[PDB]
RNA sequence: AGCGUCGGGCCCAUACCCGGCCGUCGCUGGCAGUCGGCAGAGCGAGAAAGAGAGUGGCGCGGACGCUAC
RNA sequence: GCCACGCGUCCCCCGCGAGCGCACGGGGUCGGCGGCGAUGUCGGCUACCCACCCGACCCGUCUUGA
RNA sequence: GAGGGAGCGAGACCCGUGCGCCGCGCUCUCCCCCCUCGGGGGGGCCGGGCCACCCCUCCCACGGCGCGAC
């Protein structure tokens, strides 16, 4: 596919950190809601 | 004259690095770092000296030569590849070893050699079974382990000490790595109530019993 | 002397290599700058609906350009009149595909044969799908694979179409050289279904398959692909 | 010391109505009656078994009258329970209604 | 030449 | 296991797809370049054309090949 | 986060650096293995007989139609 | 799992080697530091725009409202 179209090196790079940032928050978001109900 | 760095940019996924070739221009740091622009031998004689020649052209031709062949590129060979494991059987485990000889008996895993053969032993004491290898492909991974990780097992054995030559008689060194591993192992397993019997004992299907159906 | 030509010769050879790199480098930079094209054109058309329906008006969107058309049924006994047609549209074998840029005088033609046909308006990701996965070029009469941006250049440099990501340019964005572009593309041959068809016979209106089914073309290619 | 293998029976060949395609065959194995089911069983190595008038070879012992033909569970057949399976050699007709011996030695676990 |  | 309205799933034709093989047609395609101590082994590449003359400033070596009906 | 990095000169405003490895890269390889055997055993498509499963109306001809 | 002579290099001061085109990109030819047990693994090494937060307001596009003009 590069041969072809080099840029998909940075279309499939990124669409990867994105994910895995966006995973962070869903974890964050479950134990900020335990401590706003243990808190 | 500088000694090999490691890769720079890690591994996110296969061929693919973490950091872009312009931040990598400085990580290497490139802002500084620009650049530009036999066969005879002589040998005496008790005459003259005589300069003979070293690997002279064959004697013999045959009647007629098989053309040259293409460059293949991915194709290594056996003792290079990478060697695959499943996430079952970690050393501890209690294997079946389902084809041989010794058929359906249970056994407990040592370690993966080099080769990809799996270590076994049902201890010789109990089950008349030495240090033997087996391949992964033809063996159930049952779930019960057991903590073995305090043991230091000689390096000594591998792939090439199991390898055939071409009578056998058992050796003293074999007695010796036989009964090495055992005064180890053996009050682990005789600690833990049953497991002897069970050891002792073969598996075996019987009727009104479906692999896919039960689980273990 | 084989020394001054040998220094010669070599610089012949860095002059054509330090070449491929800068077309390599424009190549890049085309396409990130049409990602950055199709992202605006995708937005707009919301933003206008959004600051439509605060007014209370309605946003009408514009008629598509383009339409991509496949025969269903086969090659037994069919009125001549038609067989005019699908050969003009190359159409040859069933299961082969095409795209035809829009007006009267092409709808007219897909009306005329509506019952062989299965039509709509084709999205992005199924035109990346079809020309990537099995483009296949003309060249010389012959159908040869499109492996290599040097098998275009040679074709339609004059054009200034150097690559895969151009020709999808123009098809999507229904531009000045849309003749050249599809001429050069061999029929495509599609499979067989995946999944199946609900009945050839009968339009989708009353639950069929032939006709214009707008966007469920998708769903369909996704299937025979 | 016991039995090492699932029971199959060759209940026919893969055909339409006027046409028989006989080098596929077909299992009914006993037990199972779903396509969830038959997942576990994908890839094994199956064993018609027979014997016969005059004395062969036998591996690991001396010349016994039985033989084999080996072959291997292809995919899933339909949605109760069949399956198809694909022997080396195409199967004989003779053995309609008879067992075959599916082993388990290549684990997909 | 800028290279250089 | 009937009648009407419908869902998923599923079955196979010498039809469709990918691959192997035979023959024919087309490209009026390519190949006489096996140019060897008179040698230096290329002319598939996106862009009309020249690996062009000159003149001032030790060891003796290198596979196949082409009944051109 | 960036396929952004001599100096001098030009514009708008403030033609020769070499070296070494990896591989989803112009059509598969192992630099990996194991069993049987000199008088009853191995191979032997075709061709000899028998069995089973499926398929299957006797040829030539005139004929719109066998 | 069809196919089977792709050549790399060194050059008329030599005569080799058969991992070679296209394509992705690692280290050394800079210098320091750090970690797991000489080997293995890391942090990096300085300049410049751009967008990141907040204060100001220019050009075009499209929509709405108001005053005014034809
Ligand atoms: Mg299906
Ligand atoms: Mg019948
Ligand atoms: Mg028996
Ligand atoms: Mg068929
Ligand atoms: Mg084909
Ligand atoms: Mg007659
Ligand atoms: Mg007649
Ligand atoms: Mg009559």
């Amino acid at each position: 596919m590069l041969k072809l179209n080099p840029y998909a090196k940075t279309m499939r790079r990124n669409t990867i950190l994105r994910q895995a940032r966006n995973h962070k928050l869903r974890v964050e978001r479950a134990a900020a809601a335990l401590a706003a109900k243990s808190d | 004259k500088g000694k090999p760095h490691c890769s720079r940019n890690p591994v996110l996924v296969r061929g693919i690095g973490r950091y872009s070739r312009s931040a990598m221009y400085s990580r290497k740091a490139l802002y500084k770092r620009k650049y530009a622009a036999l066969a005879t031998v002589t040998k005496p004689v008790g005459g003259g000296t005589r300069v003979v020649k070293l690997r002279k052209m064959p004697r013999y031709y045959p009647t007629e030569d098989v053309p040259r062949k293409l460059l293949s590129h991915g194709k290594k060979p056996f003792s290079q590849h990478v060697r695959k494991l499943r996430a079952s059987i970690t050393p501890g485990t209690i294997l079946i070893i389902l084809t041989g000889r010794h058929r359906g008996k249970r056994v407990v895993f040592l370690k993966q050699l080099s080769s990809g053969l799996l270590l076994v032993t049902g201890p010789l004491s109990l089950n008349r079974v030495p240090l033997r290898r087996t391949h992964q492909k033809f063996v159930i991974a049952t779930s019960t382990k057991i903590d073995i990780s305090g043991v230091k097992i000689p390096k000594h054995l591998t792939d090439a000490y199991f390898k055939k030559k071409k009578k056998y008689e058992i050796t003293e060194q074999r007695k010796v790595d036989q009964k090495a591993v055992d005064s180890q192992i053996l009050p682990k397993i005789k600690a833990v109530p049953q497991l002897q019997g069970y050891l002792r004992s073969v598996f075996a299907l019987t009727n009104g019993v479906y692999p896919h159906k039960l689980v273990f | 002397n084989f020394a001054e030509l040998k220094i010669k010769r070599l610089r012949k050879k860095f002059a054509q290599k330090m070449l491929r790199k800068a077309r390599r480098k424009l190549i890049y930079e085309k396409a990130k700058h049409y990602h950055k094209e199709y992202r605006q054109m995708y937005r707009t058309e919301i933003r206008m609906a959004r600051m439509a329906r605060k007014a209370g008006n309605f946003y009408v969107p514009a008629e598509p350009k383009l339409a991509f058309v496949i025969r269903i049924r086969g090659i037994n006994g069919v009125s001549p009149k038609v067989r005019k047609v699908l050969q003009l549209l190359r159409l040859r074998q069933i299961f082969n595909g095409t795209f035809v840029k829009l007006n009267k005088a092409s709808i007219n033609m897909l009306r005329i044969v509506e019952p062989y046909i299965a039509w709509g308006y084709p999205n992005l990701k199924s035109v990346n799908e079809l020309i990537y996965k099995r483009g296949y070029g003309k060249i010389n009469k012959k159908r040869i694979a499109l492996t290599d941006n040097t098998l275009i250049a040679r074709s339609l440099g004059k054009y200034n179409i150097i690559c895969m990501e151009d020709l999808i340019h123009e098809i999507y964005t229904v531009g000045k050289h849309f003749k050249e572009a599809n001429n050069f593309l061999w029929p495509f041959k599609l499979s067989s279904p995946r999944g199946g068809m609900k009945k050839k016979t009968t339009h989708f209106v009353e639950g069929g398959d032939a006709g214009n089914r707008e966007d469920q073309i998708n769903r369909l290619i996704r299937r025979m692909n | 010391s016991g039995r090492l293998w699932c029971k199959a029976i060759f209940a026919g060949y893969k055909r339409g109505l006027r046409n028989q395609r006989e080098h596929t065959a077909l299992l009914k194995i006993e037990g199972v009656y779903a396509r969830d089911e038959t997942e576990f069983y994908l890839g094994k190595r199956c064993a018609y078994v027979y014997k016969a008038k005059n004395n062969t070879v036998t591996p690991g012992g001396k010349p016994n009258k039985t033989r084999v033909i080996w072959g291997k569970v292809t995919r899933a057949h339909g949605n109760s329970g069949m399956v198809r399976a694909k022997f080396r050699s195409n199967l004989p007709a003779k053995a309609i209604g008879h067992r075959i011996r599916v082993m388990l030695y290549p684990s997909r676990i | 030449r800028g290279l250089r």
